[PDB]
């Protein structure tokens, strides 16, 4: 039993702005083209062994069902844009996902692995960071102890800092610049 | 005579009234040079107001009128009329387009919107001063028509004009008439054999004292107007006397090269001297010299000595009044959508080469077979919208009958082979018209026909047995499913037909989003083209069943009946014209008619450019690159065109 | 050709066999390799494209930038940085409203992208400019075994603006890999996604490793001797998820994984040493013994 | 305190067709345009277009139907040879090449209308008033 | 203006009579031979560039001869002479910018026998001083009589 | 007399239904319902509309593209399912939906207010005194009977007697323009 | 002679052939033993009266008398209402192009009202029909308006003072008109 007043009628509209510049209006605006063909939860590699279905992502999205941005299923796809590329409809499937994860991760569904990951990048400005064993590996097959990177680049990494603090990136994974570590 | 305007400021309810100021437009309008009257209406095409213009007209002597509303592509006639009736000439009547561009477009934006119409009201004006008096040219229609097309829509137009008594002429490229519903076994909704309609209509038109046939040739060349075309068809040789051959066929029986047959979708095989079909009008064989080796055994069985090698084609020139375009189209290729396999699997086949399978006159002898081991198939999958509603492929609608076609042949194998089991893959079905949506409710309650809504993503062949494996998500389960079939059926959509390229650039006609021929206009006028004289029957026109296209025929006839019953029409005399005094005859308006109106002339011992009235469409091509000015189109002159410049930012 | 080299996260910090194998194909094919200094993550799109957008294009922009002030366009080895890099360069070009909200961002640290930066992959740069003709005249071992090639999604997806041809019967990686004198083995379900994408390795790693799985045991029927792909990302996921599959399922197979560079690195003479076997989780040795 | 005035010169067949379905659809565009009628866009030549721009015109639109689209089959391809010079002669008259736009609109296109138009008015309100006729009336 | 012709328009005015001016193109005065399935341009070349035909009109040989947009009444001494007409005499009552119109004409007929494949930036990639070949006599009288700085 | 922010279009109302004795599809519902909906929307941008569906039938020229367009440009929302029953709540005159959401086998019930039948077409009233006078046929769907469905779609068995328009059958207006031109010809 | 063996055998005993092939037989000399009795009849040629009657003023029958009258037929068209039009006069706009309906609509009933080959005959009614092909007698009835036709102004005086509202027909029944009064605006 769906009643109006379980249902969040701007729901698509709050995707689009999400959107909105990047990846763009045009691109996102492109799930109110969807007509429920299914091509997309057909070619879904990881609807074969989950109960995660495309269409009914992008249906929620339009009839307006707020848990599409607590659910786990939204999760589940790797972007392998082969729905992208089938849409009969030219919706822009695999954007449209990531958009309603910015969503998702607004209201604090981001998981933690996820979290630590965006935290790597804004500490050490890289996802997979360099550690001893990397100094010596690359010192042993010929390359440069430590790689032309951010990670040991100050200027680089206080670049990036500011760019973060200036998105909000910080605030939204829930970073404490004073502890040097994620909250919750 | 000094300029007197009528300015009327529509406000459309609350449609341009909403956004434009009109009080506000009228008083400016005022104050420009030679308006008499201004007034502002709530509805200026209703009947209050255009008696209000008819009645200032004579009481105010006005010779200018200015209606400040919507396109004149909507009421351009209404007001022509109108002002007409109160004695003033139609050309002496400006059209201001203050709904669609300004009131419509500029809603959050009022103020800027009522200055937008007060230019637009003033540049109209700027015109209507330059305005002149202009008549109609009346020319004389041949009473003839050209069919170009032998399908079931072209057959029919044919057959009511030469009913009508109108001599008719039926141009058809192919060696027989009967066109794609010939290549069906059934038609739905009444599952009649596609022979059953059409081939007494076929037989009809080959016989018929009013109507001359010219199969297995085309129009290669179109000249003139509405009334006077002067037409070029080319008779290709058949290499066969057609006045002689009987038809038996013993020559078929004795060629020894194999061609693919066509009209079976390569799915057939034909020798080089044959009849398309066995039911095919005209009842004469054809020699593919494309593939014909010249050994020439089929003449040592011909009895009445009809093969001849030394055929040349032949030019025959035709004078028509109205030309009918009812060419048809073509069946969508999917090898397109890879994902489908078509072309790559042996078994994925398209719904147009399964009806000449299914047809009994067919290559397999109307059983149902896979096209890789022969055997015949218990399980099939039918997959709807192959090549429609589907913008990867660039076919944006829908192609129409592939629901229905779809439900039919499942029907068809059905009572061939009740043990069939068929599984229809589908996003909606449209059964839309009478008995449809009865002949979807039957295909399930009587035939067992099973559907999936669901688009399927893709058909995978299992490379050891040729079976194929659909993968779609059944919608109304929310699951995957992955069913194997023995043959997989593509519901192919209609796209125009390879030729329609060449016949739009012989009409001069255009071609809508859908790449189908353009209709006058969808509500009023389905069946006219832009193009006056020349009209449009059949899928040609848009992708649509035969009981449609039966319609279109006859609606086709009867609109082009109007000219040649009239035996008189009327042309547009928005035209060029050149001004001998200033005419020097430099030769430059010459080869930029397409049409070849202007022509350089001797007059009074000088040479001068002269424009044949008659073969000037309106363009006004030829006098925006004339330099010295002389030559001028009718309504649309460098002078009137310049003072509209003018308006936009001052009065003239 | 000269081409500002991205190394990403992975190759650099992990498999960094990957990079001295890429250095030293490329250098044998004449391409100059600079360095991009102080270029961080692409970033990840899986991570930062799912978490905010802006912070995904923002941050790529930042990394386009170092090549621009450099004069030059970007190569990269991984499939996951081609697609963020290419995918943020397209979007500047195509969209001026992103484009001037990214480069309001970037004033801050006094940066301003002008959309002259080409992001290439190396397969791709080696196939349309260089020549996979290049690739036979430097191998010095010719590598005769088979080979479960693994494209990648980010590879040729999404095509209307990759405009590398078709990613449902794509040849490109094959006539690359069968220049080493190897067979690309053709198997069930090739196209599909290793499983690791979008950030589905992190949060859910079962199902990830059930698309992995499939992909190896398909690869393993059509007879392939290792895997190739042209992405760290499904490097990793094929590489260590063989150990997650066996932990977790109880499903062994010990199939050799490789990155592109390293098997081209093999055909041109390289030291296995060099192109940094050993920290890989499954043993190359059994594939080593076949050349 | 200053907002563009740009003209334009649009084929009954196609783009003013294109302009209308603009409307019809309710597709909102800036209202700096006012658009001139002719049958074809081969009725377009560089004097309509100097004319304008020496009324003050900040920039000139022209519409045509799609190449090979003509309503009179080829009149849009003599304009297209004619806008190519124009753009040039503009620029040694120190005419903005910019400030010259033409598009080939089809009359269903309603949506490129409108964008056309959005773009073609930024572009102008960028550059700012063309100052020629301020130069003119010293 | 040719001597006669100041005679003519002052001796009119003496009179009271309204002095006329003569209305067409030079074409008609030009003693070049004209092609009778019209004018056709194939390329365009400079003065200088090649040997001109003394016969056949200097436009369809590839030269900008204004004489199409140029008024009649000088006699048409330049292509009698073996070059191109300069426009010297202005436009027709006709025709406001001659410049205009001249290019109008030029764009339109070239390469018109090949019309809908010939190169439209063919023409503007060859005149390279568009002003000097179309406004030698007539620029402060054009829409655009000056160069914007 | 309020203006109604929430509207819910119920498809096939009369139509594809063996309970009313209409077996048939009326042929211009599903298009009018898209049409009126974009009407609204330019009239009043904030109205929220819901269209309660079985099958899209946007089967010719432009169709398509019109239904594709209520969705994408106007934001008209499709429900596919039928509704079981409308319910009003006494208190404010509201409307009820009672409608299973196929593609998520859920059930909605959705408030609104207004609630548009998509009525189907049915013969004239003056049909039963107008077949007595001609001395013509009808068809299971009660309309007028055509000679043949395709060998003379606008002809009757009675010579010298024709149909055009949806007389003869459902249809929308370029189909009765084409019929009536049809008529004319054969007439 | 015909032998109906497919509508009234083949396709109603599907699933009896021996039955059917029987039935066929039986038929079959049913036909035989009525054709050796048949005489040779002459048709009868009969004229045609240069006139066409069209019945329903819609965009059909507008259509139809249009057209008909355009190729210089005399047409008659009788309409029951007092004014012609049809449902498109009362829709607002028209699918898939949104077009006005009456804005198009008008002028056709213009037209049509004074098209010198048409005669249209509005509030009437067809209350006879005799004859057949090329000679049928028809019988209008020409409706009393109650009002001088001629001395008609349209100017909707009268009205105000009528006590009696009755349902307008062409509001659906949610307008309220007198007993005296006019369809709709355009009419
Ligand atoms: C698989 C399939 C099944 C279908 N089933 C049904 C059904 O069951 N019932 C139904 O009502 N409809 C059905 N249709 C639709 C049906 O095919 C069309 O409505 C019908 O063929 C329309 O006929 P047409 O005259 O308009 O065009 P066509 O049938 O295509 O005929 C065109 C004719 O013009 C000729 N021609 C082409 N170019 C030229 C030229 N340049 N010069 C001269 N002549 C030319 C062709 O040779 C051909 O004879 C089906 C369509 C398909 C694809
Ligand atoms: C709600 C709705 C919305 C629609 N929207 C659209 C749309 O947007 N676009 C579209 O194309 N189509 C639309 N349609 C379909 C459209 O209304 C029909 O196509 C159209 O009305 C058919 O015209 P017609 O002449 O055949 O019948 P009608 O329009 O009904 O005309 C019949 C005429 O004959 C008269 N008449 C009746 N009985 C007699 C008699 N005994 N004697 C004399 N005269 C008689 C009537 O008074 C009437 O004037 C819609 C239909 C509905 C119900
Ligand atoms: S493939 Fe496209 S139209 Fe179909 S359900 Fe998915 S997003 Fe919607
Ligand atoms: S991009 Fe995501 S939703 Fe689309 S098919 Fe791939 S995994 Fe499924
Ligand atoms: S004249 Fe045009 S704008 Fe005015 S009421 Fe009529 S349709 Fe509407
Ligand atoms: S043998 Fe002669 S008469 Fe017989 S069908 Fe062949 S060509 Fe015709
Ligand atoms: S001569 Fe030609 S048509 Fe006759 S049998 Fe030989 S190949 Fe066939
Ligand atoms: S008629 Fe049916 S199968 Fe064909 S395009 Fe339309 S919805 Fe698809
Ligand atoms: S272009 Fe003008 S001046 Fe030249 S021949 Fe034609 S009408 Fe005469
Ligand atoms: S104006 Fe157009 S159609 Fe008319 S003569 Fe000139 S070029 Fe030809
Ligand atoms: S040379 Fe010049 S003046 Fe003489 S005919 Fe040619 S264009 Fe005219
Ligand atoms: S340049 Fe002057 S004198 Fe010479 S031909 Fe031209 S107008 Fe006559
Ligand atoms: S046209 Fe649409 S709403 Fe109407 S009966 Fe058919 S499916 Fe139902
Ligand atoms: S008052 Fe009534 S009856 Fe009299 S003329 Fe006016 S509308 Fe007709
Ligand atoms: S009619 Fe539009 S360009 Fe010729
Ligand atoms: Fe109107």
């Amino acid at each position: 039993m769906i009643y109006s007043s379980d249902l969040n009628k701007n729901l698509a509209s709050q995707i689009i702005e999400a959107g909105t510049p990047i990846p763009g209006d045009d691109v996102v605006s492109s799930l109110k083209a969807c007509y429920q063909c299914g091509t997309c939860t057909g070619s879904c590699p990881s609807g074969r062994r989950t109960s995660y279905r495309t269409r009914k992502v992008i249906r929620k999205a339009l009839l307006g069902m707020d848990d599409v941005l607590d659910s786990d299923d939204i999760w589940k796809c790797t972007t392998c844009y082969t729905c992208y590329e089938r849409c009969p409809r030219d919706v822009k499937v695999t954007e449209i996902i990531k958009t309603i994860r910015n969503l998702a991760a607004q209201k604090g569904n981001m998981a933690k692995a996820h979290k630590m990951t965006a935290m790597y990048v804004l500490k050490y400005g890289h996802a997979v960071p360099a550690n001893k064993n990397t100094a010596e590996l690359r010192k042993s097959i010929g390359l440069s102890e430590k790689a032309p990177i951010a990670q040991f680049s100050e200027k680089d990494l206080n670049e990036m800092n500011t760019l973060i603090k200036e998105l909000g990136f910080d605030e939204l994974i829930g970073f404490d610049w004073e502890k040097g570590a994620l909250k919750e | 005579e000094e300029p007197r305007i009528g300015v009327y400021v529509c406000h459309c309810g609350v449609n341009i009234g909403g956004t434009v100021d009109c009080p506000d437009v009228t008083e400016f309008a005022k104050t420009l040079k030679n308006v008499v009257v201004a007034r502002d209406y709530k509805y200026m095409c209703a009947d209050p107001g255009q008696e209000m213009i008819k009645k200032d007209i004579k009481e105010h002597n006005l010779n200018r009128v200015v209606v400040a509303a919507c396109s004149p592509r909507l009421h351009e006639p209404t007001f022509r009329r109108c002002v007409a009736e109160a004695g003033l000439n139609p050309f002496l009547f400006e059209f201001a387009n203050i709904r669609e561009h300004c009131s419509w477009v500029h809603m959050h934006e009022k103020e800027k919107a009522t200055e937008k119409a007060k230019d637009l009201v003033r540049m109209a004006v700027a015109k209507a001063r330059l305005l002149e008096p202009l008549e109609f040219i009346k020319v004389g229609v041949t009473q003839r028509a050209l069919v170009i097309g032998g399908g079931v829509a072209g057959i029919q137009t044919a057959l009511d004009l030469g009913d009508m008594g109108f001599e008719t002429i039926l141009v058809e490229k192919t060696p027989s008439v009967g066109g794609r519903m010939a290549q069906l076994d059934k038609t739905f909704p009444t599952n009649d054999c596609s022979i059953c309609i059409l081939a007494p209509k076929m037989v009809d038109v080959a016989k018929h004292p009013n109507v001359k046939l010219y199969a297995y040739s085309e129009v290669v060349d179109v000249q003139g107007y509405v009334g006077n075309f002067k037409v070029k068809i080319m008779k290709k040789a058949r290499y066969i006397d057609e006045t002689k051959c009987t038809g038996c066929g013993q020559c078929s029986e004795v060629c020894p090269i194999d061609v693919p047959n066509e009209f079976d979708m390569g799915i057939g095989m034909r020798k080089a001297i044959y009849k398309p079909f066995p039911q095919a009008v005209p009842a004469k064989y054809t020699i593919d010299k494309e593939h014909c080796i010249e050994c020439g055994l089929c003449a040592k069985v011909c009895g009445p000595n009809a093969i001849d090698f030394d055929q040349e084609p032949e030019i025959i020139e035709a004078e028509v009044g109205t030309i009918i375009c009812a060419i048809g189209y073509d069946a969508f290729d999917p090898t397109v959508r890879e994902e489908y396999g078509y072309g790559v699997y042996d078994n994925v086949v398209t719904a147009l080469e399964l009806e000449r399978m299914i047809n009994a006159s067919g290559p397999t002898g109307g059983k149902v077979i896979r096209l890789s081991d022969g055997q015949k198939p218990k399980r099939i999958a039918f997959i709807q919208c192959v090549g429609s509603r589907d913008a990867k492929v660039g076919n944006k609608y829908c192609s129409n009958v592939c629901c229905m076609y779809a439900m039919k042949n499942s029907q068809l194998i059905k009572e061939k082979s009740p043990d069939t089991e068929i599984d229809i893959y589908y996003m909606d079905i449209r059964a839309f018209s009478k008995g449809y949506e009865e002949f979807y409710e039957r295909s399930a309650k009587q035939y067992g026909i099973k559907f999936m809504r669901g688009r399927p993503s893709q058909v995978i062949e299992d490379p050891e047995t040729g079976n194929l494996v659909v993968r779609a998500e059944d919608t109304l389960l929310g699951e995957i499913l992955e069913k194997e079939y023995d043959l997989v059926v593509l519901s192919v959509g209609m796209v125009p037909t390879k030729s329609a390229d060449e016949v739009q650039k012989i009409l001069g006609i255009s071609r809508t989003p859908d790449q189908f021929f353009m209709e006058a206009h969808p509500k009023l006028r389905p069946v006219d083209t832009a193009t006056d004289g020349v009209y449009l029957a059949g899928a040609c026109q848009g992708p649509k069943d035969i009981p449609a296209s039966v319609a279109q025929g006859s609606a086709a006839a009867s609109r082009a009946a109007i000219p040649l019953a009239k035996g008189e029409v009327e042309v547009e005399p928005i035209i060029a014209s050149v001004d001998a005094e200033i005419c020097g005859g430099c030769g430059v308006c010459v080869k930029q008619c397409p049409y070849g109106a202007p022509r350089l002339v001797e007059k009074d011992g000088k040479v001068v450019a002269e424009v044949i009235s008659a073969l000037c469409k309106g363009c006004g091509t030829c006098p925006a690159g004339c330099p010295s000015g002389a030559l001028e189109q009718d309504h649309f002159k460098t002078i009137q065109l310049f003072k509209q410049i003018e308006g936009m930012f001052r009065d003239t | 050709m000269k081409y500002a080299f991205f190394l990403g996260c992975i190759m650099p910090n992990r498999y960094a066999g990957v990079e001295a194998a890429t250095r030293t194909v490329m250098e044998k094919l004449g391409v100059e390799l600079v360095d991009m200094t102080g270029a961080s993550c692409c970033p990840a799109p899986g991570v930062f494209g799912s978490f905010d957008q802006k912070t995904w294009l923002t941050l790529a922009a930042r990394n386009l930038c170092i090549a621009e002030e450099m004069g030059v366009d970007i190569v990269t080895v991984c499939n996951g940085c081609y697609g963020s890099l290419f995918e943020a360069a397209h979007l500047l070009h195509d969209n001026k409203e992103a484009l001037n909200f990214v480069n309001e961002k970037l004033d801050k640290v006094g940066k301003e992208y002008k959309g002259n930066v080409k992001v290439r992959h190396f397969a791709e740069l080696i196939y349309n400019d260089i020549g996979v003709d290049k690739i036979a005249e430097k191998v010095e071992r010719p590598l005769n075994i088979n080979v479960g090639v693994h494209y990648g999604c980010h590879f040729l997806k999404p095509t209307d603006v990759k405009h590398l041809g078709s990613a449902e019967r794509p040849v490109m990686l094959d006539e690359i890999v069968e220049a080493t004198g190897a067979k690309s083995v053709p198997y069930a379900d090739k196209m599909m996604c290793c499983g690791a994408g979008g950030g589905v390795r992190a949060r859910e790693l079962e199902l990830s490793l059930d698309m992995t799985n499939e992909k190896i045991e398909n690869m393993i029927k059509a007879g392939a001797d290792c895997t190739v792909n042209v992405c760290p990302f499904c490097h990793l996921q094929f590489d260590r998820g063989q150990i997650e599959i066996k932990e977790k399922f109880g499903k062994e197979y010990n199939f050799p994984v490789l990155h592109l560079s390293q098997l081209l690195g093999l055909a041109m003479g390289m030291d296995p040493k060099d192109l940094a076997l050993s920290v890989h989780q499954i043993s190359v040795d059994p594939l080593l013994k076949k050349i | 305190e200053w907002e563009p005035k740009i003209i334009g010169f649009c084929c009954n067949w196609c783009t003013y067709g294109g302009a209308d379905t603009a409307g019809v659809g309710r597709m909102q565009y800036p209202p700096s345009i006012r658009i001139i009628r002719v049958m074809c866009s081969g009725r377009i030549e560089p004097s309509l277009i100097l004319k304008a721009f020496k009324e003050g015109a900040d920039g000139v639109f022209v519409g045509g139907c799609h190449l090979g689209d003509c309503h009179y089959d080829s009149g849009n391809y003599k304009w297209q040879r004619r806008v190519m010079m124009l753009y040039e002669l503009l620029e040694e008259l120190g005419i903005e090449k910019e400030r010259l736009n033409h598009e080939w609109i089809s009359a269903s296109e309603g949506e490129k209308f409108q964008n056309t138009m959005k773009d073609f008015y930024n572009k102008i309100e960028a550059l700012g008033p063309c100052k020629l006729k301020e130069e003119l009336d010293k | 203006p040719n001597p006669e012709m100041i005679a003519e328009v002052v001796k009119a005015l003496l009179e009271g009579k309204e002095p006329e001016l003569p209305k067409k193109n030079l074409c008609e005065e030009c003693a070049r031979k004209k092609s009778e399935e019209g004018v056709a341009i194939e390329t365009i070349k400079r003065n200088y560039e090649g040997n001109p035909d003394p016969e056949k009109c200097l436009l369809e040989q590839g030269y900008i001869c204004l004489g199409i947009a140029t008024r009649e009444g000088c006699g048409a001494p330049c292509p009698s002479s073996g070059v191109p007409c300069s426009g010297c005499s202005g436009p027709t009552d006709a025709v406001v910018d001659q410049g205009a119109k001249m290019i109008s004409a030029l764009c339109s007929d070239f390469g018109i026998d090949n019309d809908r494949d010939v190169d439209p930036m063919i023409l503007p990639k060859s005149i390279k001083d568009k002003i000097g070949s179309f406004y030698k006599f007539t620029l402060p009288s054009a829409f655009v009589p000056i160069r914007l700085k």
